[PDB]
């Protein structure tokens, strides 16, 4: 099942930092 | 802001008041020393942490001391 | 090439207050430049904030088909232009995030320069910046399709003209 | 109010910034014996008037750095205010 | 208008006894070891003492005789060492094989192995300074002409040293003698430059070019007559140079075409020596000389006629710049740093132009033949030119602090760059960033594409062209200029643009340099590292007096460490510290210029010509596909060319093996001063003074750590010394082996 | 006395340390021309 | 320019380590007060640019503090010291066996 | 022996380095006289003399002889410099005499101190060598 690399690596490469940075930027800039 | 502690060892030299560029320091009368005045810091929200006031004090060790604290806009020296 | 003519000057200061940190130069207030910048869709009078981002999205989504399709990795293959379409659409979405990420962070008020005497009043509210963000994704995707439609058959439009 | 003349210079890029609209803004007034050339702490040279002057500065640090430059002109009358964006003018220099 | 004071300063050994007599604070005696370093620092800073500009200027003019003595002692030393300890008379017989050598080493500790065999039965250090090309270019034939020159230099070194005593301690000028800058420019442009090049034009025509023409025939060295017999026996200036029997009258009847044998316009390289034609240099320095004597009659003196510089500058003003150049006369006639900033940024920029105009147009007999000489003349004057531009930036920041005046400099072009200094820097900040990505990131792009096995995605001559259109065009104009836009020439100004391959023996003198994709990247690396260096130096000039951070920076001084830990931290705000940071980028910028040179010339110019005209280069022609990746700069330049410097033990290149490692040391040693701070090292001495207090070896002069400014200055002086000496020992041992 | 200023100049810090380190270095150099290669004492 | 092999990561990481190492000198030779006077010109030329001053920071840009870029300077120094030798230790041994 | 140490006079590697001697000084046989003295050392497998810092009296010329010769000199450098700083402390200037040497005081200090092992014990046994710890400045703890 070597096709899981095609679906975990782009999520951790792209989706994981986009979801993390967009959470943290809205959390540090929160009155 | 920062914290300006003035101990009881100074002589009223008025070198620290004539060196703080945001004019935090001022002389108040005080019957202790020979010149009969001690430095006082009533406006420490304006202090920028320059430590020009520690450089100009004669006494060993320094009667004035600047403790660097939380840095607001006036103490960062930001024109913006 | 004497202007007024041996005299006088152009760097009179901004708004006749020299103690403000700005000046009026031939790049600031030359009335062809001031007319141009005031009439970009970010600054034009009489526009909905959805209407402002609709032209801005169609313009920025248009040329971003360019560098992906002709410099990307697939630029020798049969999918040379489709690789530039997915890259351009795929990067407007990264800009649609950054507009919505900027808008939701309680954004500061927009500036008022010397070539533009007012911010356009739709750029001080979270709801105002969100309409600009929703328009940018619609116009950005559509502006990249019409760049994909024209360049994919360059021999046909030139024969049909 | 303040009611001072503005010195002669062609404008600077230093000047005042967005803080002068938003957080605070200072202003130094001095009554000059004559008209002569001094320096701006924003940058460059200027020309004071005769009588009461006025210079809107960015920070308090500028007006006391300027007041030392005015001391070698026999001008020891400079008074810095703190002009808040709500219109609240606060006399801060000197203490009395 | 010469007025001269009579005996201002008595000549005595009084002030040699007490040290540090010059400053009132520093003369009271030492208390710490800070006094020891301030004596050597404030020594030649004559401006800090008084306000009397008359008194300072006399010290400045007399010390300038001191530096003229030590250059003449140096220069007559190089002729004297080349008279006794050289193979100059064996070099003249065969410059194609005998290596230029002086400096015979004393044989004491086994350092006699440095006296290697250079050819001609002579053992010594193969020099690279190129003095044998100069002396042949002067026309020196035997040793006795080198003795009387060197002995003549030692007399001329004594007149400079005597006049420095005389014009200070005995007869010193007044102030107004110095401020006659109209009278100075008339004497210095005419008599020094114009009459100096007119007299030297007389030396090629009557002396040098007759000898260098007899050398090119291959006659002999001894059989060529003495050069004063060329003036006496006029029959030998008519066997060669036949346009000489007409004599002096074609000069005065304007029949200047009669002189067409020895004031030519050949325009190219001599096929025998690989140098310039000696007749072209004769018509050069003569035509140079006429222009200077005319243009030195420009400025007004005691006789009414002439331009006035206070009236030239104040007319040139426009609508944009207000009062224009009104007020810049008083800056340049009162301040000495304003002169020193101007005469040093434009003489340092001149020295780099000299380096470019001497590798392509080699002006000496057998200069391009010796690859070991031509590489080192370029890389020498590159660095000498680069330090002076930083110095002009340094002494301009000193002008802004001490000598700037608001009253004079009101609304002129000096004032108008301090109003918009935020617009100058931030638009310069953008270009330094823009050139950083679009020039260096195209190497990082090519590093990654070759590592990922994608060679078709690279910016190379094969995959993605970046051809330098605007410099491939200018080469095609300078190739086609003979017959066209300059019809009187024959070949171009040099063969670096076009033309053909000129071989001298086997080695290439000069070949057409072809610019390509790798040459596009490295010329835009050069623009990047120069605009960043300007960014640091100009920021120290514009923000010398104040900024938004420090409104009273000129109150503190030119050279102060910081303004305390406040405002976030204000360390390295001074105008001194921007000179400190620019010395690294000057080191960074000039190291790539001399790396571009040392590998473009080996890969695409230098080499050996075969019989059929095939040019076999040194490195086989690999600059094209390897100077586009940082791996290629590491593999094929630093790694591959160091195989002659580290394998050089047990041979004559052993000292370059020791200076290669020894300069890696001093470079690494400098980081102890740069990284660490002063306040650590003062605490450590307190624990060493204790062990010195315990055994009663307490020094009366208290030890202190080096100051904050000095710890930066020691850390950049040891940095620049070990970084350049690495390259000094790397260029020599590579090119004294493959040349 | 002009001659006393020359004794007082020859005994400053860099001038005495130049002469003394020249005499020191010259002893090591002229000992090594005549008796070279002394790695260890021969016993 | 002839090709690649299995050592091309370690050849790339070796150059990568020389670059992280050299980057950390910038935080150590140059100190803070040069950089706060540089950022104050970028704060100026962002409030004056006519289209790009629609957006504006929430946090005012200041330069890195004195203790901070001794951390950040030592971080680029130490990471580059490790990665340079670890690319040389492996590939000089795994290329020779 | 020693160890991994054959004598140099028995090694074929040392005698191979003997045939290609390089002259140290302009003495034409300085390459040859170098190796007749290195024949008594212990050359390993390479042909180079390996020294013995042990204390063995047959290998005393390596380190035992130069250690005595060094420590007499370098202690005398520091003994003279100690006795001069004691002298100029009791004078009027005390900092002129540090950079600008009192040569009339310095030269009697230099010529005297060659018997410093006879001297430096006498300050030790009388306790004048050191100072009291209640008389030296110390840092706050
Ligand atoms: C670790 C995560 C990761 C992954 C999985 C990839 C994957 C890829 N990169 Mg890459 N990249 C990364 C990190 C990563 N990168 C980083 C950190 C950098 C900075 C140094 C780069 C810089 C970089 C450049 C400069 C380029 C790539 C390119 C590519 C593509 C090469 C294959 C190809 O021919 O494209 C074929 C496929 C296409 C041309 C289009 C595919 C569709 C796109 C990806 C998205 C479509 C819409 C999407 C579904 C929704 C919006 C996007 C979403 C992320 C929000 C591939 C998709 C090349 C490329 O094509 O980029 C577009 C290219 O030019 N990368
Ligand atoms: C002097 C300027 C000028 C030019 C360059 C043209 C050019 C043309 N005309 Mg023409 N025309 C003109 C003036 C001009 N006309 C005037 C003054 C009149 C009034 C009497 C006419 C009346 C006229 C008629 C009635 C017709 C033309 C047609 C044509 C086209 C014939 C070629 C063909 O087969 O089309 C092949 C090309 C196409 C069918 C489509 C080409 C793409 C179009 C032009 C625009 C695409 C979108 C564009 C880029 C953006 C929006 C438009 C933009 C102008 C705002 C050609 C494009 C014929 C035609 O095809 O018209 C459409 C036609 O039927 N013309
Ligand atoms: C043990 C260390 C040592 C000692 C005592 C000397 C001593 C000497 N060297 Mg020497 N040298 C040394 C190491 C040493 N060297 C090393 C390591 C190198 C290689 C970098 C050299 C390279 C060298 C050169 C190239 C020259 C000297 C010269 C000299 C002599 C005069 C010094 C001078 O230039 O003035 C002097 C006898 C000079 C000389 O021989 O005078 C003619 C000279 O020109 N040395
Ligand atoms: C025409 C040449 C020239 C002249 C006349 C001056 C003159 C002056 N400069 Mg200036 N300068 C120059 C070029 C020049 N400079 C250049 C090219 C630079 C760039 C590097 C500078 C950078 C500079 C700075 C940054 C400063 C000056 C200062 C000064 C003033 C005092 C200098 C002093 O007393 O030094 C005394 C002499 C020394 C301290 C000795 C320094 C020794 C150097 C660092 C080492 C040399 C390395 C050597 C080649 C290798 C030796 C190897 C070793 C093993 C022996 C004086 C007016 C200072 C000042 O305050 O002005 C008012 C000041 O702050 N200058
Ligand atoms: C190798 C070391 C190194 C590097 C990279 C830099 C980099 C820089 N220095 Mg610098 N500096 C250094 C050493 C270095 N310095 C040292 C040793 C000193 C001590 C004297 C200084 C002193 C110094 C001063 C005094 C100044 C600079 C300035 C600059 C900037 C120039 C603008 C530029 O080219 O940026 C462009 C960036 C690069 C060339 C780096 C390559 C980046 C690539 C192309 C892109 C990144 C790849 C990828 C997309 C990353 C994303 C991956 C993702 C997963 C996160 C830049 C930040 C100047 C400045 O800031 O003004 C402009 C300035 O004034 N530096
Ligand atoms: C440091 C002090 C010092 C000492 C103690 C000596 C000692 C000696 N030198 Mg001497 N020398 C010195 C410095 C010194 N040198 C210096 C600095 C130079 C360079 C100018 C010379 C140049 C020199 C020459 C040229 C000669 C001596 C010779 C001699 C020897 C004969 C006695 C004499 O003094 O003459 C003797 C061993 C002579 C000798 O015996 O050599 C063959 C000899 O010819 N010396
Ligand atoms: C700090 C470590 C160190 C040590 C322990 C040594 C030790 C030695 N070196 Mg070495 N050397 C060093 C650093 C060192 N060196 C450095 C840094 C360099 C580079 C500059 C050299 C370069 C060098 C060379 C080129 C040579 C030496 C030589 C020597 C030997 C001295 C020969 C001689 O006649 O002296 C003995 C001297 C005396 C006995 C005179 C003292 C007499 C006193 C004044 C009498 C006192 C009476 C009471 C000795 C083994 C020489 C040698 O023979 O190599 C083995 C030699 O040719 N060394
Ligand atoms: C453009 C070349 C140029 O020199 O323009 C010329 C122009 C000034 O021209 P003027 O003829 O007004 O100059 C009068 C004096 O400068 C010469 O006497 O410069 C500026 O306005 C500032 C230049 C900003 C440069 C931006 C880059
Ligand atoms: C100022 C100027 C300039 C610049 C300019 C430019 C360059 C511009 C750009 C341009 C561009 C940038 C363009 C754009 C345009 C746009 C367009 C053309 C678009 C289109 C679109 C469309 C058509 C779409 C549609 C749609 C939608 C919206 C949605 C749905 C879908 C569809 C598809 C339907 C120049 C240089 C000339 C010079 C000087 C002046
Ligand atoms: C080493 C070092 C010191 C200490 C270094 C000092 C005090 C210099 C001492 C070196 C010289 C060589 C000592 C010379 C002492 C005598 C004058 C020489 C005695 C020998 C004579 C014969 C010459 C600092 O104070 C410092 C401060 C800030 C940043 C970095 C550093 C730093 O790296
Ligand atoms: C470059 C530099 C700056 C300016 C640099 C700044 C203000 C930051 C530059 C980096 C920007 C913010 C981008 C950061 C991106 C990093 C490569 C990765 C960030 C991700 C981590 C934070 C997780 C200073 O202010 C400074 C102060 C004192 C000593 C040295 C220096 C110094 O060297
Ligand atoms: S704190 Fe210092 S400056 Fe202030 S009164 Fe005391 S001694 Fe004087
Ligand atoms: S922080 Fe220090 S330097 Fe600044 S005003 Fe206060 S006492 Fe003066
Ligand atoms: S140089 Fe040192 S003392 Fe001065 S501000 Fe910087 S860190 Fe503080």
């Amino acid at each position: 099942a070597s096709f899981l690399s095609s679906i975990f690596v782009p999520v951790i490469g792209w989706v994981v930092p986009i979801a993390t940075f967009s959470f943290l930027f809205l959390y540090i800039e929160r009155e | 802001s920062h914290t300006v502690k003035i101990y009881d060892t100074c002589i009223g030299c008025t070198q620290c008041v004539r060196a703080c560029p945001t004019d935090v320091l001022e002389m108040v009368p005080w019957d202790g020393c020979k010149a009969a005045q001690v430095a006082s810091s009533p406006r420490t929200e304006d202090c920028v942490g320059c430590k020009r006031c520690e450089t100009a004090c004669p006494t060993d060790f320094l009667s004035i001391r600047v403790y660097l604290g939380a840095e607001t806009t006036r103490s960062m020296g930001l024109a913006y | 090439l004497p202007s007024d003519p041996r005299n006088r000057e152009v760097v009179f200061p901004a708004g006749r207050d020299p103690q403000w940190g700005n000046l009026e130069t031939p790049v600031n207030a030359s009335p062809l430049v001031k007319w141009f910048i005031n009439n970009l869709p970010a600054y034009r009078p009489g526009l909905t904030p959805f209407r402002r981002g609709l032209e801005v999205g169609m313009a920025h989504g248009y040329f971003l088909f360019g560098p992906f399709a002709k410099l990307g990795p697939l630029r020798d293959a049969a999918n040379a232009n489709l690789a530039g379409l997915l890259g351009a659409i795929g990067l407007v979405v990264l800009f649609t995030l950054a507009l919505s990420l900027y808008a939701n962070s309680n954004p500061p008020t927009a500036l008022a320069s010397v070539t533009v005497p007012n911010p356009p009043d739709a750029f001080q509210s979270k709801e105002g910046w969100n309409n600009f963000a929703s328009a940018f994704l619609i116009g950005g995707i559509g502006g990249a399709v019409v760049a994909y439609f024209l360049t994919s058959n360059l021999a046909l439009i030139q024969g049909l003209v | 109010t303040l009611s001072g003349k503005t010195p002669l210079f062609a404008g600077s890029t230093g000047g005042l910034l967005t803080k002068a609209v938003e957080e605070e803004k200072y202003a130094i007034t001095w009554t000059s014996p004559k008209a002569q050339v001094f320096e701006l702490p924003t940058g460059g040279a200027a020309t004071m008037h005769e009588g009461e002057n006025l210079l809107y500065i960015a920070r308090k640090e500028y007006g006391i750095a300027l007041g030392g430059q005015l001391r070698k002109f026999k001008i020891t009358n400079y008074k810095i205010y703190r002009i808040l964006p709500s219109g609240e003018t606060t006399f801060i220099h000197p203490a009395d | 208008r010469v007025i001269v004071d009579k005996d201002p300063v008595p000549t005595s050994f009084e002030k040699w006894a007490q040290p540090g007599h010059f400053d009132r604070t520093l003369a009271r005696g030492p208390k710490t070891t800070t006094w020891i370093w301030n004596l050597h620092a404030l020594a030649h800073d004559f401006d800090t003492h008084t306000s009397d500009l008359e008194d300072i200027s006399r010290k400045i003019f007399a010390a300038h005789f001191g530096h003229l003595a030590v250059v003449t002692i140096w220069l007559s030393g190089m002729i004297f060492h080349g008279a006794k300890f050289s193979n100059y008379e064996a070099w003249l017989s065969d410059p194609l094989n005998v290596r230029p050598s002086a400096q015979v080493v004393w044989p004491i500790v086994g350092q006699d192995i440095l006296n290697g065999d250079v050819g001609g039965g002579f053992h010594g250090i193969q020099i690279t300074s190129g003095l044998f090309q100069v002396w042949r270019g002067w026309g020196i034939t035997n040793s006795f002409q080198l003795y009387c020159t060197a002995i003549g230099g030692l007399v001329l070194a004594g007149l400079f040293l005597f006049a420095g005593w005389f014009h200070y301690h005995k007869r010193a000028p007044k102030l107004e003698w110095f401020q006659n800058v109209e009278s100075m420019l008339n004497h210095h442009l005419q008599v020094l430059l114009g009459c100096g090049s007119l007299g030297w034009a007389g030396h090629l025509i009557h002396v040098s070019a007759p000898i260098n023409k007899l050398m090119d025939a291959g006659v002999a060295v001894k059989d060529i007559p003495l050069p004063h017999e060329f003036i006496l026996n006029k029959s030998l200036l008519i066997d060669l140079f036949p346009g000489f029997a007409a004599g002096l009258t074609p000069f005065f009847t304007l029949n200047w075409g009669q002189y067409a044998d020895f004031l030519t316009f050949k325009g190219g390289l001599n096929p025998v020596t690989g140098g310039l034609w000696m007749t072209d240099i004769a018509h050069h320095h003569l035509a140079i000389a006429v222009v200077f004597i005319i243009a030195g009659h420009q400025y007004r003196t005691n006789w009414g006629i002439g331009h006035s510089i206070k009236e030239i500058l104040e007319n040139h003003k426009g609508p944009f710049t207000g009062e224009g150049h009104k007020g810049l006369y008083e800056n340049l006639t009162t301040s000495w740093h304003a002169q020193l900033a101007t005469n040093l940024a434009f003489l340092g920029s001149l020295t780099i132009i000299i380096a470019h105009h001497m590798y392509a147009m080699p002006p000496y007999p057998y200069l391009a033949t010796d690859y070991a000489t031509q590489l080192c003349i370029f890389t020498h004057h590159i660095w000498i030119g680069g330090f002076l531009i930083v110095g002009g930036a340094a002494h301009a920041a000193i002008f802004m602090v001490r000598d700037y005046d608001p009253v004079v400099n009101q609304n002129n072009v000096l004032d108008r760059v301090i109003r918009h200094r935020d617009a100058i820097i931030s638009h310069l900040n953008w270009v330094c960033i823009f050139l950083g990505f679009h020039s260096f990131g195209l190497y990082i792009h090519n590093d990654t594409m070759r590592a990922l096995g994608r060679p078709q995605d690279m910016f190379s001559d094969t995959a993605i062209q970046l051809q330098p259109v605007f410099a491939q065009w200018v080469q095609n104009l300078h190739t086609l200029a003979p017959g066209g836009t300059a019809p009187n020439a024959l070949e171009p100004v040099s063969y670096a643009f076009g033309g053909g391959v000129l071989a001298v023996g086997g080695k290439v003198a000069m070949m057409p340099i072809a610019l390509g994709t790798a040459d596009f990247l490295i010329h835009h690396i050069h623009a990047f590292t120069i605009h960043v260096t300007v960014l640091i130096l100009l920021k120290g000039v514009l923000f010398a007096r104040s900024s938004r951070l420090i409104p009273d920076k000129a109150n503190l001084g030119f050279r102060f460490p910081c303004d305390g830990p406040g405002r976030g931290g204000t360390c390295q705000v001074s105008g001194w510290d921007h000179v400190f940071l620019g010395l690294f980028w000057m080191y960074n910028s000039l190291s790539i210029v001399i790396f571009h040179f040392s590998w473009k010339m080996q890969s695409d110019v230098w080499g050996t010509v075969d019989a059929a005209g095939n040019v076999s280069h040194i490195t086989g022609g690999n600059f094209a596909q390897s100077a586009i990746t940082i791996n290629g700069w590491l593999r094929d330049f630093l790694w591959a060319q160091a195989s002659q410097v580290i394998n050089s033990y047990g041979s004559a290149l052993s000292a370059y093996g020791l200076m290669f490692l020894g300069a890696h040391f001093v470079w690494a040693f400098s980081l102890m001063f740069l990284f660490s701070g002063r306040g650590y090292w003062q605490e450590l001495i307190e624990s060493i003074v204790w062990a010195h207090n315990k055994l009663k070896v307490a020094p009366a002069i208290q030890p202190r750590a080096l100051s904050i400014t000095q710890g930066r200055a020691v850390g950049v002086a040891h940095y620049l010394l070990g970084g350049i000496a690495t390259t000094w020992a790397f260029f020599h041992a590579h090119i004294l082996s493959v040349g | 006395d002009q001659s006393s200023y020359l004794i007082k100049f020859i005994s400053t810090a860099p001038v005495a340390a130049t002469i003394w380190l020249t005499i020191t270095a010259g002893i090591l150099i002229e000992f090594n021309r005549f008796f070279p290669d002394l790695l260890f004492h021969p016993l | 320019p002839y090709g690649v092999n299995n050592l091309s990561v370690w050849a790339w990481m070796f150059l990568f380590g020389h670059l992280v190492w050299a980057t950390g000198f910038m935080f150590l030779i140059s100190w803070r007060g040069y950089w706060q006077e540089l950022i104050e010109t970028l704060v100026w030329a962002h409030e004056r640019t006519p289209i790009a001053n629609l957006v504006r920071w929430k946090d005012k840009p200041v330069a890195l503090s004195i203790v901070q870029a001794r951390v950040v300077g030592l971080a680029h120094f130490t990471v580059g010291y490790v990665l340079t030798y670890a690319a040389f230790l492996i590939a000089s041994t795994a290329g020779k066996f | 022996l020693g160890a991994d140490l054959t004598p140099c006079a028995e090694n074929p590697a040392f005698q191979a380095l003997a045939k290609n001697a390089r002259n140290t000084t302009a003495d034409p046989q300085s390459g040859q006289k170098r190796f007749e003295r290195y024949s008594q050392a212990l050359c390993g497998p390479e042909g180079y003399p390996h020294l013995i810092v042990d204390g063995r009296l047959d290998r005393a010329g390596d380190f035992l002889i130069p250690s005595i010769l060094f420590l007499y000199i370098a202690g005398w450098i520091g003994w003279v410099g100690r006795a001069y700083l004691q002298a100029i402390k009791k004078d009027s200037d005390t900092e002129q005499k540090e950079i600008q040497l009192d040569l009339g005081i310095a030269l009697p200090i230099i010529a005297t101190g060659f018997a410093w092992p006879a001297a430096a014990v006498k300050e030790l046994l009388s306790g004048e060598l050191t100072a009291k710890d209640s008389e030296i400045t110390v840092s706050p703890r």
